[PDB]
């Protein structure tokens, strides 16, 4: 009852590093997903993947543990982390059917980690020149929205331009929070922009275009009949009695309506359903009524300008309202929107508002545009640029191969090893794309000898051979390759660490 | 169903020797360790032959009959019931001469029952007299016990004890000379201080706490009272209940409970008393007239722990409240007090003298102490109880058996008939006792055995027994394994008590 | 069935099974187990107690090793896995004689005599040198390595040794629970250091407080200011919800009387300037009440512990106080800086600087949620061997320095009770060299190349020789500075004679019925 006892923790890595490798790159394939409530989805990001793939194997499921830890501090390269780290296990296992230990490949690999924390600095070679234009932004962020909706990238590198750069003068606050996304039912992604404020795809049901109001009370509960608190026997026998009932609801609602107007609120937001009744009341004392049947649009509402949901049935209450400069009605792509404007405020707050025909491809633009906010959400911190396209994955493999050699003793096992894992990256750039993977790599170093830095792969199924990603405006971000090569070796230095898994009882 | 015939005379051969193979190997102070297995996981590694048996079910009518007969023999006398059941099963055991002679098992009694009387008749030829006025012997003896215990770090005062308790239940006045170590020396755990605090006094101690300090705290001549009937409301002759569930029912049960139980404390307080000693239980309405002459309140006490308050102090047992005279007082004893022993309240109603009772107060750092001393000492006390019954020795360690042994095949040249045969048995299977010893030693079992038969033959045969330490032979005048000869008495009288009552049994039925 | 000895047969093998898996976790050089509560928490640890009592086993027989090192964390704090790996090469040496035809009574009187020889043998290598800083480093070291990746093991050293060197004074025994170990996330995990004030979980949430306060008396407090019930003989009524707007005012009046009372203590003593006032009320506080103590600069602090409570008296000095109405200065105290520490998240409240708090926090920071039970569970396990290198103040040499010389010692030795205990002193000496055996398998070297180098170093001198992690070679412990405890090797001996005595004291198994 017992074979190996060391190969089937690194065997359950290999099966979460397969479910990403042809996933990887603008060519990558897509992934037909099935949802927890039996919804059908196709989605090709690496996030998504292991969200719903409820992976069960504890040994695999560090490697999962640290995605969580590569989406802190850096938005950038979540499959980057089950490949590079999955080619590390697997690299490891040829090393162990020699003979070596497997604390002599944990010493040699934090050995060639930090080595390779020191070539990185090396390979920067453009920066961001903080210019806060147009022109500079959407030449780096093409390549980041590249490997997420490849043919439309042309509509989403200027759209989330012109949302970070109306942040870029409030320095240190810049954030993903600040660029929220709202879709909207529309014809595709050409019709597509984005606004200033807070901006929500429902309409205001009320006949009020604008209004300059500060007060804004959200009340979760619909407009229908009011129960009392108490007991409250209310019985009825004829039919002049039912029609006290009707018309004392309407009296009692419009006393309902005029405490907001009492407290100085022309604004109300409503999760439930509005009668038609309670609608004519709100119209009467100028009084915008939006409907807001999501949590989610109510909860972010209550983190911004702090108006909580209250359950009662509209309570006069001045201390949990919110406070805004101007809300108002814009008609934006043949649909009226709500604007949570700060006109007095210098503002801080942008709303990409996507268009699109099919609910599932407009998700998959959600996180195409969340990971490109999440791009210059780095770079507000040092700005340092290294080339992609797997330029970086070979010249790295180049140096560490170089050290290996020069130094003696046990440990150039270990380095030799940590600088094959590097090639995988643009080995699973190759495969997908359709080319021998042999024919690239040898490729790759042929031209990397000779001291012609900066090439890549070149995207194209007909072409097999490279080209420069200087002038093809291809570039990454050298901290998403910093965090996400410490974060790869500590997580598979931890999978080898552990030999044995036992069960215990609580 | 029903079995009988020959089929249930080695039914319950092999149900005797399954028990003795069990606990074969726990002899001496080298006894093996045993390992039961419970049903949910827990594991006991105890070595005692009474905490094996206890903790194993049994189904066979012969095997349960041998747990039980060790059981009472552990609770007449505590040492010795590992040397029962082996001899037990070791009688029995040949059974060449049950079964394969064809011969009757009322001959086997009749030899069996013959050689009960040279069993006596033995034991008191290699006797000894013990000097039990000096207590050097008797620190000799009970010292066998205390070795390898936590209590034997004070076993100088550990011994003084159970010396002291056995001699004050022992009346010489009576004859016969009885002691009975669970009434007249009820022992009693007091958590708090240390070992060397734990004492003996001359009196009895009631364990019950002070609610309340309106209560005696020290008086020189304690007026005790006794009483039988309860102290609560007045129930009738019928079975009805009390239920209190309206304002009208509460208030006339309660006029007619104070208004009883008044005129129950009119009685007791007009003789002035000091402590109240009721048997039933006292309620809490019964206290208010109690606290304002300030006694302490005793309740909770059974019928037999009754009697030795009333040798105690010299008082009248009364059946009932209303009936309360003048001779019930407690003149002659000597203090009443409840003073808290590290935070919990004893009444004290010693006396200077030996009135028939007695209490062991136990004290230590934790209460798995506690656990340990009581159990050692109450081991230690049947032992000395032995020995002040008749102050008679027999070399222990294999040396009595031997001799006996040695005296049944002189014997058996003499004894002509049919029952010399199993008469011959009986001096084999008496050999079983050193033969273990040797084998828990680890020396060649049979090459020491019959240098031991040689030494009991040209020798004395009061000498050269067995040592359970190195696992060679010594002689026994040299070294302190001295068993009791009440001990070793019943041991073997148990044995042929046991042979004599599986042997018998032919026949097993059902019905309820 | 099976009346033999087929339950000792048994029992070794669940001896030599519970040592083939718990000799892959000893030493820096060894790996981990993981521990899977099967709902899905997952734990990495190599410290054997909890490996042993958290860990559950089928086999009832090692369900009672496993009752073994819960025995031993209690009176030394070390050496669990250790005690494992001696008895089970103790049962399996004694296999090799009791299938020759030996009792194991015999065995079991020669164990007991290489325990008398081995323990008067640890007397005459310890080293009683005096306790420095420079030497509690190195038993931090040959501890905390243990449980660490190497790369905290150079920062967690002067945590736990600047931690019990400041409750270290004037002849007091060593108290563990003057040590408060708190954790928090969003950080790094060589972000731990030590922090000589407490550690708050709950701080002031108001815009208008003082960020940070230099100087400042701090009252302490365990009064509701909350919505509490009547103190005056009243009740509960009402007509109407205008009538619970008039009670709710009569109800609250009985504390902002209370509140605006702090305000006239704070004036009475200490109203000038370069002063400040921390509330460290445990109970709960209103949040209008903290609108009305943060304009004049008073930072509060509410829902705290019970056992924070009695650290903070120790503290600042302040007598808890239950009711308000009796105020009085003496049970004010003193404290330095009182700052907030921000987090990605929330925010604590930090009073270093003390008079004489008497108490050290400790603050461990890691990223994940079994990261910082991992370091929990070292700095325990560091802070109790540094513990018993100060209370007893002899320390032996480490890396198996003194499991080699017990084995020539107890060579060149004849037994005094009998000729037949021989073996009892050989099979002693062999399963005590399991530990430089057990550690070249870990470190990756050959087992018996480095045993005979560690066995053939001799000389006419007073010499310690062990084996090297990295290189294998044979290392002097005085050298490099691995040294381990006197009081674990004492006790790791005491404890190895008696647990390998009732294994092999069985014979039979039966099956009880409660
Ligand atoms: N068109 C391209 N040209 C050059 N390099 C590319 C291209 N597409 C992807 N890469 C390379 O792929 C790696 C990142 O690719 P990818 O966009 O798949 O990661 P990601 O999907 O952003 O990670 P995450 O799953 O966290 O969003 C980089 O090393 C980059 O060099
Ligand atoms: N060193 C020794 N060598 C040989 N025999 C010894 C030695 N020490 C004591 N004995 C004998 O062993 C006897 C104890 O045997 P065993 O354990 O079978 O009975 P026990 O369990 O003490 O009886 P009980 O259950 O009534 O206490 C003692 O009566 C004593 O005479
Ligand atoms: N740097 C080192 N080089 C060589 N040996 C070492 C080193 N550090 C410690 N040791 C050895 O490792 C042994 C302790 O091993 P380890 O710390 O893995 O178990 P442990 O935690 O002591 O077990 P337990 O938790 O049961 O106390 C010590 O006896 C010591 O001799």
């Amino acid at each position: 009852g017992l074979e190996e006892a060391v190969y089937r923790n690194i065997q359950a890595c290999k099966e979460l590093a397969q479910t990403t490798r042809t996933a990887y790159g603008p060519n990558g394939m897509n992934k037909m997903v099935i949802n927890h409530l039996e919804k059908l989805f196709v989605t090709n990001d690496a996030a998504t993947i292991l969200r719903e793939l409820e992976v069960q194997h504890p040994a695999a499921k560090m490697i999962v543990m640290a995605s969580h830890m590569q989406e802190q501090e850096v938005g950038d390269g979540t499959n980057f982390v089950l490949v590079f780290a999955g080619a590390l296990l697997e690299l490891a296992e040829e090393l162990l059917r020699i003979g070596l230990s497997v604390s002599e490949v944990i010493e040699g690999y934090e050995i060639a980690c930090r080595k390779a924390h020191e070539i990185l600095p090396n390979l920067v070679c453009c920066s961001a020149k903080n210019l806060r234009d147009i022109d500079e932004v959407s030449s780096l962020l093409r390549t980041s929205i590249m490997s997420k909706q490849y043919g439309n990238e042309v509509f989403l590198a200027k759209l989330i331009a012109q949302a970070c750069v109306s942040i870029f003068p409030d320095s240190g606050h810049f954030n993903v929070d600040n660029i929220r996304v709202c879709k909207i039912l529309g014809s595709g992604i050409s019709s597509s922009s984005v606004l200033h404020g807070m901006v929500f795809k429902k309409e205001t049901e009320g006949d009020v275009t604008s209004v300059k109001d500060a007060k804004i009370a959200v009340y979760s509960c619909p407009f229908d009949g009011m129960i009392t608190e108490t007991k409250g026997t209310v019985l009825i026998k004829t039919a002049e009695e039912l029609m006290n009932f009707s018309k004392g609801e309407e009296n009692l609602m419009d006393a309902q309506v005029k405490a907001i107007a009492d407290t100085g609120a022309n604004v109300v937001v409503t999760g439930g359903k509005v009668a038609d009744m309670a609608l004519h009341y709100a119209n009467k004392y100028n009084i915008m009524l939006v409907r807001l049947n999501s949590k989610w649009d109510l909860r972010r509402l209550c983190k911004t300008v702090g108006a909580t949901a209250l359950p009662r049935l509209t309570p006069p209450v001045l201390e949990e309202m919110g406070h805004c400069d101007s809300v108002y009605l814009s008609e934006v792509g043949d649909t009226q929107v709500v604007v949570f404007k700060h006109e007095k405020e210098d503002g801080a707050i942008s709303t990409i508002v996507l268009r699109g025909s099919t609910d599932n491809l407009m998700d998959d633009i959600e996180r195409a545009v969340d990971d490109g906010v999440n791009t210059f959400k780095v770079l507000t911190r040092d700005k340092r640029l290294v080339p992609g396209g797997g330029a970086t994955e070979i010249e790295l493999a180049k140096q560490i191969t170089s050290y290996g050699e020069t130094c003696p003793g046990l440990e150039q096992y270990a380095i030799k090893k940590f600088a094959e894992a590097f090639e995988a990256i643009p080995r699973a750039l190759a495969e997908n794309s359709g080319v021998k993977a042999n024919e690239v790599i040898s490729k790759l170093y042929a031209v990397h000898q000779e001291g012609n830095k900066n090439v890549g792969l070149d995207i194209e199924a007909e072409v097999p051979a490279v080209k420069d990603m200087l002038e093809a405006g291809i570039l990454d971000t050298y901290l998403g390759k910093y965090w996400a090569i410490k974060l790869a070796t500590n997580a598979a230095v931890t999978v080898l660490r552990v030999d044995q898994i036992i069960m215990a009882k609580p | 169903k029903r079995e009988s015939g020959r089929k249930v005379q080695s039914g319950n051969i092999n149900a005797a020797k399954t028990i003795a193979d069990i606990i074969r190997t726990c002899l001496g102070p080298k006894s093996m360790m045993k390992m039961l297995l419970d049903p949910m996981g827990g594991i006991v590694m105890t070595n005692d032959g009474n905490a094996i048996l206890r903790e194993i079910q049994v189904q066979h009518p012969a095997a349960k009959s041998m747990i039980e007969i060790s059981r009472t023999q552990d609770e007449e006398v505590g040492d010795g019931t590992t040397s029962v059941i082996i001899l037990a099963g070791e009688m029995l055991s040949v059974a060449e001469h049950f079964l394969e002679q064809q011969m009757h098992p009322t001959v086997v009694i009749s030899a069996y029952r013959k050689a009960l009387d040279d069993m006596i008749s033995t034991l008191k030829k290699i006797s000894i007299p013990v000097d039990i006025s000096d207590s050097d012997m008797m620190l000799n003896i009970i010292n066998s016990s205390i070795t390898t215990k936590a209590i034997s770090r004070w076993s100088s005062l550990a011994c003084n004890i159970a010396l002291d308790a056995v001699k004050m239940v022992q009346f010489e006045e009576n004859g016969r000379k009885e002691i009975d170590i669970k009434k007249y020396a009820r022992v009693e755990k007091i958590p708090g201080g240390i070992i060397e605090d734990s004492c003996v006094l001359r009196g009895v101690m009631i364990n019950k706490d002070v609610t309340h300090p309106r209560m005696r705290r020290y008086i020189k001549n304690p007026r005790i009272v006794l009483l039988d009937s309860s102290l609560e409301y007045k129930k009738g002759e019928s079975q009805t209940d009390i239920e209190i569930t309206r304002e009208e029912d509460f208030t006339r049960i309660l006029q007619m409970e104070e208004e009883y139980i008044q005129q129950l404390c009119e009685d007791i307080i007009q003789l002035k008393p000091d402590v109240v000693i009721t048997e039933k239980g006292i309620s809490d309405l019964a206290q208010h007239y109690l606290m304002r002459a300030n006694i302490t309140a005793i309740r909770r006490v059974r019928k037999t722990d009754n009697n030795r308050i009333a040798r105690a102090c010299g008082a009248r047992i009364v059946s009932r409240p209303e009936e309360l005279r003048e001779d019930d007082v407690g003149t002659g004893a000597g203090l009443l007090e409840i003073k808290k022993i590290g935070d919990e309240y004893f009444t004290f109603i010693t006396d200077c003298k030996d009135p028939k009772a007695c209490t062991i107060l136990l004290r230590g750092a934790s209460k798995e102490i506690l656990s340990e001393v009581e159990r050692n000492l109450q081991d230690a006390m049947q032992v000395c109880r032995n020995v002040l019954l008749d102050p008679q020795l027999v070399p222990g360690g294999g040396a009595s058996e031997m001799a006996v042994a040695h005296a049944l095949t002189e014997k058996s040249k003499a004894m002509t008939g049919v029952e010399q045969w199993p008469y011959r048995a009986v001096a084999q299977a008496l050999e079983v006792i050193p033969r273990t010893l040797i084998q828990n030693c680890g020396a060649s079992t049979i090459r020491l055995l019959t240098s031991l038969r040689a030494k009991h033959t040209q020798e004395n045969c009061e000498t050269w027994g067995v040592n359970g330490e190195t696992g060679t032979l010594v002689d026994m005048k040299e070294l302190g394994i001295w068993e009791p000869l009440a001990v070793k008495l019943q041991t073997y009288k148990t044995a042929v008590e046991t042979a004599v009552l599986l042997l018998r049994i032919d026949d097993i039925v059902s019905g309820h | 069935v099976a009346r033999a000895q087929a339950a000792l047969a048994v029992n070794i093998s669940a001896a030599r099974g519970l040592q083939d898996v718990l000799r892959t976790n000893l030493g820096p050089k060894g790996t981990m187990k993981m521990l899977v509560s099967g709902a899905g928490d997952i734990k990495l640890t190599k410290d054997g107690n909890v490996l042993l009592h958290e860990m559950q086993i089928q086999h009832p027989t090692a369900s009672l090793i496993a009752k073994v090192a819960t025995a031993q964390d209690d009176i030394t704090g070390d050496g669990t896995t250790s005690n494992v790996l001696i008895i089970g090469e103790l049962l399996k040496q004694a296999d090799l004689y009791i299938s020759e035809g030996l009792h194991p009574r015999i065995i079991t009187e020669g164990f007991e005599a290489a325990k008398e020889k081995a323990l008067q043998f640890l007397e005459e290598v310890k080293v009683s040198r005096e306790m420095d800083r420079e030497t509690l480093i190195d038993v931090a070291r040959t501890s905390l390595r243990t449980k660490v990746h190497a790369e905290l093991a150079d920062v967690l050293t002067e945590a736990v040794v600047d931690s019990i060197l400041a409750i270290k004074k004037q002849d007091e025994p060593i108290d563990l629970f003057m040590i408060e170990i708190m954790e928090m996330k969003h950080k790094s995990e060589t972000d731990t250091s030590l922090i000589r004030g407490l550690v708050l979980d709950h701080g002031a949430r108001h815009p208008d407080m003082k960020k940070r306060v230099e100087d400042a008396y701090i009252l302490t407090c365990n009064v509701s200011l909350e919505y509490e019930k009547t103190e005056v003989n009243s009740g509960f009524f009402y007509k109407s919800a205008e009538e619970r707007e008039k009670l709710v005012k009569a109800e609250r009046k009985f504390i902002e009387d209370r509140v605006k009372k702090i305000i006239e203590l704070k004036r009475k003593v200490c109203g000038d300037s370069d002063k400040g006032f921390v509330v460290i009320n445990q109970k709960g506080i209103d949040p209008f009440s903290l609108d009305a103590l943060s304009k004049e600069g008073i930072v509060a602090l509410r829902r705290a512990k019970r056992r924070n409570m009695e650290r903070l008296t120790l503290a600042c000095g302040g007598v808890a106080l239950n009711s308000f109405d009796d105020l009085s200065p003496d049970c004010l105290g003193h404290a330095g800086l009182v700052y907030e520490y921000t987090l990605g998240e929330e925010k604590f409240t930090f009073i270093e600087k003390c008079n004489n708090p008497r108490s050290v926090t400790l603050l461990i920071k890691g990223p994940n949620k079994h990261t910082l039970t991992q370091i929990k569970d070292a700095v325990r396990d560091g802070l109790r061997a540094v513990k018993n290198a100060i209370d007893d103040g002899c320390v032996v040499p480490g890396a198996g320095a003194v499991e080699v010389a017990m084995a020539e010692a107890l060579i060149k030795h004849k037994p005094s009770v009998k000729g037949r205990a021989q073996l009892g002193v050989q099979a002693f000496a062999d399963a005590l060299l399991i530990i430089p055996k057990v550690l070249a398998q870990n470190s990756g070297f050959d087992l018996q190349e480095t045993l005979v180098k560690i066995q053939a170093e001799h000389s006419e001198s007073g010499q310690l020789v062990g084996v090297d992690l990295n290189t294998g070679e044979p290392m002097v412990a005085a050298e490099v500075g691995v040294w381990d405890n006197y009081c674990v090797k004492k006790q790791l001996l005491h404890s190895c004679t008696v647990i390998a005595t009732n294994i092999l004291l069985v014979d039979e198994i039966m099956r009880a019925g409660m």
